[PDB]
């Protein structure tokens, strides 16, 4: 009767906090199945900057009448 | 009865009059095309932190 109360729980802690970590991982390995998702299968599109490839900058480009009209 | 053009010849840019239709939509000019669209979002940190093998924090 004297070792419980002195000592610790029952149904109390030991439940409903298996309640509690089991809410820690839906957001953990769904979300590790999202990145499969996305990351491997991203994948021609481009659209996500993961991907993202420098090509060239179109500002260093001139617009003067240069010195021959057919170029 | 002609002039001498010591040296106000062949400087000095001009403008003529305008005569016919200036050529827009040059020569093909076919299409941009079109960009990827961006996020603007919201910075939040990050849903449980680093979540890489076990990592709690």
């Amino acid at each position: 009767r004297w070792i419980a109360r002195t000592f610790f729980d029952g149904p109390e802690k030991n439940y409903e906090r298996t309640m509690a970590i089991l809410q820690i991982e839906a957001e953990k390995a769904e979300l590790r199945l999202k990145e499969l998702e996305v990351r491997r299968l991203m994948r021609a599109r481009g659209d996500g900057p993961w991907f993202h490839y420098p090509t060239i900058d179109k500002e260093l480009i001139d617009h003067s009448p240069k010195a021959t009209p057919d170029n | 009865g002609w002039v001498r053009p010591d040296l106000g010849d062949l400087s000095k840019v001009t403008k003529v009059k305008t005569d016919r239709p200036l050529p827009e939509n040059p020569y093909h000019s076919r299409a941009r095309p079109e960009p990827n669209p961006e996020v603007e979002g919201d910075l939040k940190p990050a849903r449980h932190g680093s979540r890489l093998f076990f990592w709690t924090m």
